[PDB]
RNA sequence: ACUGAACUCCUCACACCCAAUUGGACCAAUCUAUCACCCUAUAGAAGAACUAAUGUUAGUAUAAGUAACAUGAAAACAUUCU
């Protein structure tokens, strides 16, 4: 049974696990942008969101320095992190990635979904954007807002 | 183990009809306003998504053609130029890359 | 079809109403504070073999406490957010050995319940209960 | 007596239409080029009047059939059911649009002329209505309002809100009923001698022809039922989900005229609301429209 | 078998019994044969006995077609149109006269099982029973245990 | 794409070598378009070549037993009595009256003859069309006709059965001299460009649009 | 392969029915229909029905006008059954008045002229008419013939059998068939009534009597769904007729059918047609 | 082996006369051989029966099965051809009258299972069939309510009678 | 006092209730002889009749869509990574 378990088994083991998610990392912070199962992604985006956190500290750090060495095994991204994205999100705080639901893959029938950091350069993706303010609610909402605004 | 007595029709037909064993129709589907085809409202279009796919495979084809080789990824920001396009004071350092076609509206 | 409200409005106006559904729960709230000045029932004092009406909480944990005697106790914390009360029956109605009370626990959201539910929660004042 | 009148009114309206499509030629032919960015460059041939952007969208897949409401002419909003006269361009329009404003007026007329026909059928035999015509009005005016004046022994007299509860089942059995909107452009003079009686709706024609430079008018006919609207309307009642009477108001010149005007609000299928929003939305629209 | 086969009420056609009788055969139809041992039986028959078998019977018609067959037949038409054929493929000839006279004696319809031996299409004198027949009745018709 | 698939997948053949011959009755297509207006010696060497290889020949008759296999041809289309048909009809005239009308019937009434049928030209072919030859003749019609055409379902998909409706063709017959068994039969038509189009069909129609590969053009 | 072809024969034939089964062909008339003798058909149905007349005017009644049209017409690319049909149908109209009057004297003539119209209706006639076997030897351009021009077929039969043998014999014939057809259907189930309590009313008016009132008899299951009354018409503290029902006002009207009928005399337990 | 539902649609009915019935258009359809099993083609097939063409596309292209995709290039064909070549006017104006699968000419081959036992394979090929038919679908038939009960039930105690004598 | 059977009576017709065994009257389909010719007759002959042999061959079911099987990750599908 499991009770606050927030881990999910994802592997043959716990270095299967972070292996796979390091793969999937070296994979996603160079393309910003990455298609994968939704559940190894949905663990994805913590890990990424942490190590951005970790990475905001700069390149002096050798803690950091040591921490992106074992994470990305590519060895040319980390000048690239450390050069780019955190300037990138200097003013972010939170919401660093975007990750949503996408068709199943061909073969396997499997759930899919898309991660991506925010502010990239590539083209966007069709985003689903909320009701349009111009409709008929939204407009009566408008009106009694304008309605409660003009009693208080 | 092992059965005593064949499984009549009736009741086999009752098993594999009963409506958990059935598909369930799913009243979760509109149609996409811009491309015109059907998508499941919490999934993206696929149409769209497909043409998003293709131009990013076209960009990174670009961009690999450009870097002449692996572990050229650069420590800076990069932006796509379509023809009829000058770059802008903003994207005065940033990298550049070109691309053979026209702009399309719902792309900035 | 199924849908739920959140899809079909604005960014712009979904923090009105969520703001505007808090105001008017502590607004209710606050007005049922005191029965005191509403009319209450008759009030009569305690007799043998009577019994009094119990109440809803929300265990939080638990905690130690120390006796006189320097003897522990593991002992549970209850907490009480609203814990109104909802409907009364006479024990003619319910044709059973004792009259009958009903009692509320959590306020949540008034959006995820249903219509008749909502009603009777409408005209009896209070938020919902789950 | 008004059941007569009214059967009397469906036989010229029925006569004029059938005028109407007879005097039209047979077997003719239009070529009518799609917009939008859904389904691009096709082309439909359809009946010059016969054929309908309802018969479009059949064409094309149920899903516009169902969704769509309005339709642009040429940069002008249509009628559903109401046949295409010549080539020209042809887009439809829904309620999940950039500019839904023109479907959202279309929906606020169509729900003003199903409360006036329900009100007008609902009360006694013995008593007299005489209408005056649907208001437009914004939307964030929060209510479709509809004007009025009556008989004179009753003028004290206020609908209670079982008199409301009773309006509201009403106008949900009609919407269970289901009838479409059967629309037809006609001529002044039509209009006068099928709205003789009502010197209200005889004025509100002579303004509509007034203008209109050819004055020329459109009409629209819910089964029984036939009331004049300055804009196009909604396919099928249907589409309406939810629907009721929020209040009523009676303005200050009464003494020559009763001015009673009844006040509802309500919203479609493509957009339902919540069971607490609706409640609040009503007691809005249980306010007094100023106008 | 009664619930494999269908079944049917007592009933005649058009109340054949009370009015003048008529006997519902209609139309007979012979068809035998020249030669073949099997249709002897039948042109003895129709050699005969038929001759006075319509002389008996004038509102009965009879056809006879006389052309090769291997089994001869013969096929009742009656008043509703019930058609039925049998064979009298190597059949004597008192059988056969048996035969076609209870075909005479028969009636337009299939035999089939009889639910009861007898109809009456109005079957009840002095009332159809009901419970209230052999009970009396109250002082005001008043119910048990009631006031007024 | 025949040969280069052939070629691809190994289905290598030798020509087709044998002393027959696939005989034929109707060459392909016309000789001589007589290019109608907007309302001669070559000819009569034409008839004059027509007499020498068929000296049973008559023009002025000709008008008329074309009328006759014109509207027996429409009536051997609507009792479907396919053998005559071909037996009075060329095998470039058969598909293309006799492909569209499968799953469905037809009715082609002959009212009268406003103008009587008129030649108009004579064509001969030259002898090399398989070592045999073949002649043309060209026939303006003005009548008068009714038409009705029932689906599958036998519900008319357009015009009407007691109507007529004055009707101009151009039609063509021709007939193989080598043989003497070959007669008169109709061959093709010239549906000329001035000419007004038919009536078009009660029903509705659309057409599906440029399919836009997922590629935004 | 198995040889031998008795068993292929027999199949053959199974097959056939199987077939004929499926897609059955419309059916035919059968004087076209093989092994047919006009003449001898009209003879032997005569005797049949226990009649002897002349073979002319019975084939003037079997024939009709839309025979002879259809017949002239394709001669092109004798006498009809008008006259013969309307004295027929005369006759029987006054003669089964005659007997139904003479057998239920208290009978409007109303009543009792709705009741003959009904003897007379197409769809009885034609039922009987079927059941004795003249559908096939009428003369009809349309198959199957219609049932207006069977019964003016009918009518005409019963005409020619007037003039022929006689009015009494026509009046046994008449009588035995249609009375005997008529025994089981019974007053109001071949005479409809509206308002039959205030047809009672009028009628026992005219008797001068007290109008009487309708109480409840007996009662059962009341507030049950299944309710049971029986109402008791009662005149002047005397009952006429008692009548069961769902609810009152099916009872009162059932009491004042029953009332009805026992003053009109056609009560199920009445004296049976003498023959 | 039969092929009855190819000519299915090679009837041609007589012509229609003006005041009668509009007929509805049929139209049959059906692919062969298909490489999927019956048990689950006919879920699918139970699936998309009795609704219309638009929302069985899509429950198919939403649905995530095999054969769906099978089923909804089939109906894609039927739809085109019976507007190119039965005279449907709308395209999306049809609806199923009924969708069904059948075994078809099967092979086997050999599995091998432990201790020199085999077992048999037979790979499993079935053919689809589907009739389309012009118009809006039907109604599906509502529950009977309390009232169909009470009446069925009251003329159930009106039609019995006594038995077994007179 | 009644109920209560294939006993008995009652209207009609009757060869129509035993294992192994024994005696008799018929007959399905087939070939031959001779008839007949929408499928039969009289005779002879015989590879002469299947609800059962852990029966043989072929097919199709139940068990069952069950047990079981498989493709390392990303991407320009060039490469890179574990
Ligand atoms: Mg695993
Ligand atoms: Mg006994
Ligand atoms: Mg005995
Ligand atoms: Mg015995
Ligand atoms: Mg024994
Ligand atoms: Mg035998
Ligand atoms: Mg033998
Ligand atoms: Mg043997
Ligand atoms: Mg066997
Ligand atoms: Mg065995
Ligand atoms: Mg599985
Ligand atoms: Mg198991
Ligand atoms: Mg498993
Ligand atoms: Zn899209």
């Amino acid at each position: 049974i499991s009770h606050g378990r927030v881990f999910r088994r994802m592997g043959l083991g716990p270095e299967s696990r972070i292996h796979l998610l390091r793969n999937l990392l070296t994979g996603l912070v160079r393309h910003e942008r990455i298609e994968a199962p939704w559940a190894r992604v949905d663990e994805m985006r913590g890990y990424a969101e942490k190590l951005i956190d970790y990475g905001k500290l700069g390149d002096t750090n050798e803690r950091a320095m040591r921490m992106a060495d074992f994470w990305l095994t590519e060895k040319d991204l980390i000048p690239k992190l450390f050069q780019v994205l955190a300037p990138r999100y200097k003013d972010q705080t939170g919401g660093y990635t975007r990750m949503l639901q996408i068709p199943n893959r061909s073969l396997d029938r499997a759930k899919m979904a898309v991660i991506e950091y925010k502010g990239n350069c590539l083209p966007p993706l069709p985003l689903p954007r909320r009701d349009s303010h111009l409709t008929l609610l939204n407009q009566l909402l408008q009106g009694l807002r304008q309605d409660l605004r003009q009693s208080q | 183990a092992a059965p005593k007595n064949r499984r009549t029709i009736e009741v086999n037909r009752c098993r594999r009809r009963n409506p958990q064993k059935l598909i369930k129709v799913k009243n979760n589907i509109d149609v996409c306003p811009e491309c015109g085809h059907l998508k499941q409202k919490h999934v993206l279009c696929a149409y769209c998504y497909e043409k998003v796919c293709k131009e990013t495979a076209e960009i990174r084809r670009q961009i690999g053609k450009q870097e002449g080789g692996p572990f050229k990824a650069p420590t800076i920001e990069t932006v796509v130029l379509y023809t009829g396009e000058t770059p802008s004071e903003q994207d005065q350092g940033k990298r550049i890359i070109e691309r053979d076609r026209k702009r399309p509206s719902w792309f900035t | 079809s199924g849908t739920w409200w959140d899809e079909h409005l604005s960014e712009e106006n979904v923090p009105f109403i969520k703001q505007l559904v808090s105001d008017e729960d502590k607004a209710q709230l606050a007005s049922k504070l005191c029965p005191l000045k509403d009319e209450p029932w008759p009030i009569h004092p305690w007799e043998p073999g009577s019994f009094r009406v119990g109440l809803i909480a929300l265990k939080l944990g638990m905690m130690p406490l120390w006796t006189k005697d320097g003897q522990k106790h593991v002992v549970t914390l209850l907490q009480v957010q609203d814990c109104h009360v909802l409907k009364y029956t006479s024990k003619e109605n319910c044709n059973g050995k004792m009259a009958t009370l009903s009692v509320g626990g959590k306020t949540v959201s008034r959006f995820r319940k249903a219509t008749s539910i909502l009603e009777f929660y409408r005209e009896l004042g209070l938020p919902p209960k789950q | 007596s008004p059941t007569e009148l009214t059967e009397m009114r469906n036989d010229l309206f029925n006569k004029e239409k059938a005028r109407q499509l007879s005097l039209t030629p047979r077997t003719e032919k239009i070529e009518v080029k799609h917009v939008g960015k859904t389904d691009p460059g096709t082309v439909f041939v359809m009946n010059k009047n016969i054929s309908t952007p309802y018969s479009c969208a059949m064409h094309l897949s149920e899903w516009y059939c169902r969704k769509s409401i309005l339709a642009l002419v040429d940069g002008q909003p249509w009628d559903m059911y109401k046949p295409l006269t010549k080539s020209c361009e042809i887009k439809f329009l829904t309620f999940k649009d950039c500019d839904p404003g023109e479907v959202n007026k279309a929906y606020w007329r169509s729900c003003a002329m199903m409360m006036g026909c329900v009100i007008e059928r609902a009360f006694k035999d013995e008593y007299m209505v005489n209408l005056v015509r649907a208001p437009e009005v914004p939307v964030i005016s929060g209510a479709f309002c509809y004007d009025v004046v009556l008989d004179s022994k009753l003028d004290e007299w206020m609908p209670t809100k079982e008199n409301l509860r009773s309006f509201t089942k009403d106008a949900h059995a009609l919407i269970y009923k289901d009838l479409p909107f059967e629309t037809l452009e006609v001529e002044a003079k039509v209009a006068l001698e099928i709205f003789q009686h009502s010197k209200y709706k005889v004025d509100f024609i002579e303004e509509k022809a007034s203008q209109n430079p050819e004055r020329i008018v459109k009409l629209h006919r819910i089964g029984d039922f036939i009331d004049v609207s300055e804009g196009p309307l909604i396919p099928r009642t249907s589409i309406c989900f939810q629907y009721e009477v929020s209040a009523v108001h009676n303005l200050q010149p009464t003494q020559p005229s009763l001015i009673r005007r009844f006040q509802g609000v309500s919203l479609p299928v493509h957009l339902r609301a919540h069971f607490t929003i609706w409640d609040k939305l009503l007691e809005r629209s249980r306010k007094m429209v100023t106008e | 078998t009664a619930r494999g086969t269908p079944s049917r009420f007592l009933a005649s056609v058009l109340h054949n019994g009370l009015g003048r009788y008529v006997q519902q055969l209609q139309r007979l139809s012979f068809s035998v044969s020249r030669d073949g041992a099997s249709s002897r039986g039948a042109r003895e028959f129709v050699e005969r006995e038929v001759i006075d078998f319509a002389r008996r019977n004038p509102g009965v018609v009879i056809y006879v077609n006389s052309r090769p067959c291997c089994v001869p037949r013969v096929v009742a038409e009656y008043l509703n149109g019930a058609v039925r054929e049998e064979s009298i493929h190597c059949k004597s000839v008192e059988e056969i006269s048996t035969l076609v006279q209870k075909l005479a004696d028969q009636s337009g319809l299939d035999v089939i099982r009889i639910r009861k031996p007898f109809h009456t299409d109005n079957p009840s004198i002095q009332g159809q029973w009901h419970p209230f027949t052999n009970k009396p009745t109250t002082f005001r018709g008043l119910r048990p245990r009631e006031v007024q | 794409f025949a040969m280069q698939h052939a070629r691809k997948a190994g289905l290598v053949i030798p020509p087709e070598k044998s002393d027959r011959s696939i005989h034929l009755a109707c060459t392909a297509g016309i000789f001589d378009a007589y290019v109608p207006p907007e309302g001669t010696m070559a000819s009569q060497v034409s008839i004059r070549r027509i007499k020498d290889y068929d000296a049973n020949f008559k023009i002025k008759d000709f008008p008329e037993k074309a009328k006759d296999i014109f509207i027996e041809a429409h009536l051997c289309l609507n009792n479907s009595d396919h053998d005559r048909l071909h037996t009075l009809v060329t095998e470039h005239c058969f598909p293309d009256m006799t492909w569209d009308i499968k799953y469905k019937t037809v009715r082609w009434s002959f009212v009268e003859s406003l103008e009587p049928s008129h030649v108009v030209q004579v064509r001969c072919s030259s002898m090399m069309n398989q070592g045999n030859v073949y002649g043309q003749i060209t026939v303006r019609m003005h009548t008068r006709q009714t038409l009705a055409i029932y689906d599958r379902f036998g519900r008319l998909m357009y015009g009407q059965e007691d109507v007529p409706k004055d009707v101009l063709e151009y039609v063509v017959f021709e007939k193989q001299l080598t043989n003497p068994y070959g007669s008169w039969r109709m061959h093709t038509k010239i549906v000329p460009p001035w000419a007004p189009p038919k009536q078009p069909i009660l029903k509705t129609v659309m057409i599906p649009g440029p399919q836009l590969k997922p590629e935004e053009e | 392969v198995k040889k031998g072809f008795r068993a292929a024969f027999r199949f053959q034939k199974e097959l056939e029915r199987q077939r004929l089964l499926r897609c059955p062909p419309p059916p035919v008339r059968r004087s076209e229909k093989p092994n047919w003798d006009y003449h001898a058909e009209i003879q032997a149905f005569g005797h049949r029905l226990q009649e002897n007349f002349s073979l002319d005017l019975l084939k003037t009644a079997f024939v009709n006008s839309c025979y002879i049209k259809s017949e002239e017409a394709k001669r092109q690319q004798l006498k009809s059954n008008q006259e013969l049909s309307e004295q027929g149908t005369s006759f029987s109209q006054t003669c089964l008045t005659q007997f139904l009057e003479d057998e239920y004297p208290d009978m409007p003539t109303e009543g009792i002229k709705n009741l003959v119209d009904f003897l007379t209706g197409e769809e009885v006639v034609c039922h009987v008419a079927r059941n004795l076997a003249v559908e096939q030897l009428t003369l009809s351009e349309e198959f199957p013939v219609p049932p207006a021009v069977l019964q003016q077929t009918f009518f005409a039969v019963i005409g020619a059998l007037l003039q022929s043998s006689g009015p009494e014999r026509t009046a046994l014939f008449i009588r035995d068939f249609l009375i005997t057809q008529m025994t089981g259907k019974e007053l109001f189930e071949m005479w409809k009534i509206i308002n039959p309590m205030g047809l009672l009313v009028e009628e026992l008016k005219k008797r001068n009597v007290s109008a009487p009132e309708s109480r409840l008899t007996r009662q059962s299951g009341g507030t049950t769904a299944l309710p049971l009354y029986f109402v008791g018409l009662y005149c002047d503290k005397k009952l006429i007729a008692e009548g069961p029902g769902e609810t009152v006002l099916v009872a009162e009207e059932e009491a004042a059918r029953v009332a009805l009928r026992k003053l009109y005399g056609f009560t199920e337990n009445r004296r049976p047609w003498n023959y | 082996i039969s092929r009855k539902w190819e000519k299915k649609n090679k009837i041609v009915y007589p012509p229609q006369l003006p005041g009668e019935p509009r007929r509805p258009a049929e139209i049959y359809h059906c692919r062969r051989q298909i490489k999927y099993s019956k048990d689950k083609m006919w879920y699918l097939a139970k699936l998309i029966r009795g609704m219309s063409i638009d929302q069985a596309l899509a429950q198919l292209e939403f649905n995530d099965k095999k054969g769906a995709k099978i089923i909804k290039e089939v109906l894609l064909e039927a739809q085109d051809m019976a507007v190119r070549d039965h005279n449907v006017e709308f395209r999306s104006n049809l609806y199923i009258a009924e969708s069904t699968s059948g075994r078809g000419q099967c092979l086997k081959r050999i599995r091998y299972h432990g201790r020199g036992r085999f077992g048999i394979m037979e790979k499993v090929y079935c053919h689809y069939f589907v009739k389309l038919v012009e118009g809006p679908p039907p109604p599906p038939e509502p529950p009977k309510t309390a009232v169909a009960h009470a009446k069925e039930y009251i003329q159930q105690l009106r039609s019995r009678t006594i038995v077994h004598t007179l």
